RNA sequence: ACGAAUCUCUUUGCCUUUUGGCUUAGAUCAAGUGUAGUAUCUGUUCUUUUCAGUGUAACAACUGAA
RNA sequence: AAUUUUUAAGGUAUGUAUUUUUUUU
């Protein structure tokens, strides 16, 4: 008659998971909440217009900037960078660079 | 200012077509019964095959116009709103109807 | 006893409070590491609510500040509730301003996928047979249950347009024309 | 259940359990164990990674490389880095193991460690400069030796390179292709 | 049974795991009297036997 | 909590007050009177009580 | 054709199986009977319509469009059967009637709509009616 | 100039799953450490007067006075 | 000054395919 109680469990395999997959599934979500969903292109995807349009990912796992060949280690320090002041001049350079052709 | 009632629109589309057959009409002058059964009260009418093959392409053609130009600011309306954060295309055409109801 | 707050883990509670809602802080700290929910909601109420007041001080809050503060001794809640400021600001200025005064989805999807290929795996199939001469039909996904319907082999349920007067009669000789016409070319072209 | 039980922080443990990869990928094959393996480097702690390398390394010698390295050659491809080097942290150890072979196998792993030691980030550059010691020495006296110029011309260049694991990498790998050219 | 309950495992336990009972100490009980509270004398009840035992 | 809503017709605010003031005073009144129940020793089940306390 | 047979026995299993559920939502109902006109056969579409007036003869959409799909093939006597029937079962409404008339123009028989207001102004419409005719 | 057709464009208008229900929020549960070392974003300062020394592959940098 | 005896169910899923004599070009 323990069915007093109150708890169960399902009939399948065998529960919890190991500590090391957790981190996996939370570093994912991590950066879909701060990438606010995009879905980041890989550089040898060959080209859904991106939010910007320069952050790709190399054949490696990083995040770079095609404008400013910098290399970045998550999105936090990306939305630094696009927040920055070098990643503003390149945008003018190449605004300017434009400017004298088509 | 305004909204407009489903009787007050109905005519005016209706005069449209109205204009648009008189057209037709003029251009192609450019360019240029009832019988009843005795057996059953089955009535039948002598019908020209021309101008019926013009109503089906006018109706064809006026779905495909109205189809492509809502397919249209489909387009523009997802390219042009890059503000506020969004997970997924559904949360920014959500977001542009909360500026609708601004 | 720290249980500091770094920029990403205040950037990262911004974007989960958005998306999970102030009464589900359980789920905000999965996404967050080191942080349990009761340090979770205490940060969010206590500093980035945006509808939270840090602010400057005006000259008439320092006197409103030192009238409750006297007319209620110490009772900094009650306060703040009173000045709409978050406490531990409203009691910060008091003592600088005292020394002032100083001197299922993704499973249905995958299992759809694994149907759909098993579908062109028979398809293929039945072609490479057919490349060499020998003809095999598709099977019929059995019955789940007695009555079950096969949709291609009837109507299923025919409702007749109605009668009517204009008697069309001829229109689907026209018709049955076009649609035996249809089926004559799929046999050969093929769509 | 051993893969699981690596993370445990005593070392006697973490090596029973990969040379038991080995009396098991003997029983009953190593493709089946090897996809349990490959699909753990994609873990962040560096113990797992480096312990399931290792226990590549194991399942090949026992059971054939042949069998194991076309699917680590692949795995290679995967875009993630930690993948990339724990592919070439497995190929190290997979190549003292079988000490002799290793020149059946060279020339197939020329392009993998063709752009190991092209690669952007310092820490590829490395493990393949690390596999190359192994791989030098052991198949010296065989007459591949082309195959050596080639991954030479790839290496002098990172003679520049500071980092204190870098560079002791580097120079073992130069002091051992020192012994298949002469 | 207060001696080594604490070191159990920590994270990994499931719900049931974690909060429900164990039946091993209630098994102990009705081993130690089980010649009373299994006894053919009984008013009403019916003999099986087990499988491959000849316990009754 | 209050339940205000930005730009909301009044008409259906009305009615959403006076229905949630119906289903208030349903559960309320049960609550009471399952826990005069539960006092006096009447046989109130399990989940009744674990539920009514939540509600008191 | 099998390429095709059980491409259509497949669609047909998916939708009958939603309105299975789902007696309303027409917006499936236009779907559905319209993957059966692009079939070219019309006695099953014309059934799906017929059996969508059943849950709902009030929504004209619905209407409208099994107006179009006789209208586009030029079935004749059918479109114009319906609209004894159409007409006869929301004669209050606007719509259904200029689609009517406007398709009766584009047919040049004025006899017809001559007789056409004579019954739609013998039901005192209101404004926006009578001045059409 | 005008009756007037067609393509292109802005606006008004029309609008999409604008979250499947219910109860005691239905209940409950969660981050290892130490030694050595590198990689990578952002912020802040300088392209600005002469000569003498230190320094560098050459710069740079550092050190003095008009 | 006299009680009273026990069986089921909520726990070990559920689903699909599988033994077939070659329907006329
Ligand atoms: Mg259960
Ligand atoms: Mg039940
Ligand atoms: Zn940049």
């Amino acid at each position: 008659m323990n069915y007093l109680e109150g708890v169960g469990s399902k009939k399948g395999g065998g529960g919890i998971a190991s500590e090391s997959q957790f981190n996996l599934q939370r570093r994912k979500e991590v950066e879909s909440l701060l990438s606010k969903g995009e879905n980041v292109p890989y550089t040898f995807q060959d080209e859904q217009v991106r939010s910007n349009p320069y952050i790709y990912k190399n054949h490696s796992g990083k995040l770079v900037c095609k404008l400013c060949n910098t290399m970045h280690m998550s999105w936090s320090s990306v939305e630094r960078h696009l927040g920055g002041k070098k990643h503003g001049l390149n945008v003018l350079r190449r605004g300017i660079s434009i400017e004298k052709s088509s | 200012r305004g909204g407009i009632s489903y009787d007050q629109l109905a005519k005016l589309s209706y005069e449209k077509t109205l204009r648009n057959l008189a057209t037709q009409t003029q251009n192609s002058s450019k360019q240029d019964k009832v019988q009843k059964d005795t057996k059953t009260g089955k009535i039948t009418i002598a019908d020209d095959d021309k101008l019926v093959n013009k109503l089906a392409v006018s109706l064809q053609s006026e779905s495909k116009k109205r189809y492509e130009a809502r397919k249209r600011q489909m387009q523009n309306a997802k390219t042009l709103y890059g503000v506020e954060s969004f997970i997924n295309d559904k949360n920014k055409q959500f977001n542009e109807k909360l500026s609708r109801e601004s | 006893k720290g249980g500091v707050w770094t920029n990403v883990e205040d950037q990262i509670l911004k974007a989960a409070v958005q998306k999970y809602g102030t009464h589900q802080w359980s789920k905000v700290a999965s996404l967050l590491q080191k942080k349990t929910a009761r340090q979770s909601e205490l940060r969010w109420n206590e500093y980035l609510n945006p509808k939270l007041n840090f602010t400057e001080f005006s000259k008439e809050e320092d006197a409103q500040l030192l009238d409750l503060a006297r007319e209620l001794p110490n009772q900094w809640r009650t306060i703040a509730d009173m000045m709409a400021r978050p406490a531990q600001v409203c009691v910060e200025r008091y003592n600088r301003l005292l020394e002032s005064e100083d001197s299922k989805a993704t499973r249905k999807i995958r299992e759809r996928m694994l149907e759909e290929s098993k579908r062109i795996a028979e398809l293929q199939k039945r072609r490479e047979l057919k490349q060499a001469g020998i003809n095999v039909a598709i099977k019929k996904p059995k019955k789940k249950y007695g009555t079950d319907i096969d949709y291609n082999e009837d109507i299923v349920y025919e409702q007749a347009p109605m009668p009517g007067i204009y008697d069309t009669s001829t229109e689907d000789r026209q018709i049955k024309k076009k649609f035996e016409q249809f089926e004559r070319k799929v046999n050969r072209k093929g769509l | 259940e051993l893969l699981e039980l690596l993370k445990s922080t005593n070392k006697e443990i973490r090596r029973s359990a990969n040379a038991t990869f080995g009396f098991i990928a003997e029983a009953i094959g190593p493709h089946d164990v090897l996809v349990a393996l490959l699909n753990n480097l994609k873990v962040q702690e560096r113990q797992l990674r480096v312990c399931t390398a290792v226990a590549i390394g194991i399942v090949a010698k026992v059971c054939g490389p042949y069998n194991v390295l076309p699917v680590i050659m692949n795995e290679y491809t995967t875009p993630e880095t930690n993948v990339q080097n724990g592919v070439l942290k497995a190929m190290s150890f997979m190549f003292e193991y079988i000490g002799n072979m290793s020149k059946d196998y060279i020339y197939f792993i020329t392009p993998l460690l063709e752009d190991a030691l092209t690669d952007r980030d310092l820490v590829h550059r490395q493990t393949a400069s690390n596999v190359i010691t192994h791989l030098a020495l052991n198949c010296s006296g065989t007459g591949h030796e082309d195959a050596f110029i080639h991954l030479m011309n790839l290496l002098i260049p990172n003679i520049f390179e500071t980092s204190p694991h870098a560079i002791m990498r580097i120079l073992e790998g130069l002091e051992a292709l020192s012994q298949a050219l002469g | 049974a207060s001696g080594f309950e604490d070191s159990m495992q920590f994270k990994k336990l499931t719900h049931a795991q974690r909060t429900g009972l164990s039946q091993i100490p209630n098994r102990r009980f009705t081993l130690w009297w089980s010649p009373t509270i299994n006894r053919a004398n009984v008013y009403v009840g019916f003999l099986v036997q087990l499988d491959l035992t000849g316990i009754f | 909590i209050p339940w205000d809503v930005p730009g909301m017709p009044a008409p259906i605010k009305k009615i959403i007050e006076r229905y949630i003031k119906s289903k208030a005073d349903a559960w309320v009144s049960a609550a009471h009177y399952n826990r005069e129940r539960i006092k006096r020793g009447a046989h109130v089940e399990k989940t009744m009580v674990k539920k009514n306390l939540g509600r008191l | 054709l099998e390429e095709l047979r059980e491409y259509q026995r497949r669609k047909r299993t998916e939708y009958e199986g939603y309105l299975k559920r789902n007696r309303l939502d027409m917006g499936q109902w236009i779907r559905y009977a319209q993957f059966e006109i692009e079939q070219h056969d019309m006695r099953r579409a014309r059934s799906i319509f017929e059996r969508a007036l059943l849950v709902d003869s009030s929504f004209i959409p619905l209407w409208i469009r099994y107006i179009d799909a006789e209208l586009k093939v030029k079935c004749i006597n059918h479109a114009r059967n319906l609209m004894n029937r159409a007409i006869s079962t929301l004669p209050r409404v606007d719509k259904l009637w200029y689609k009517y008339l406007i398709v009766e123009e584009s047919l040049n028989n004025v006899e017809i709509v001559r007789s056409l207001y004579t019954k739609w102004c013998s039901l005192e419409p209101g404004v926006n009616a009578w001045n059409s005719f």
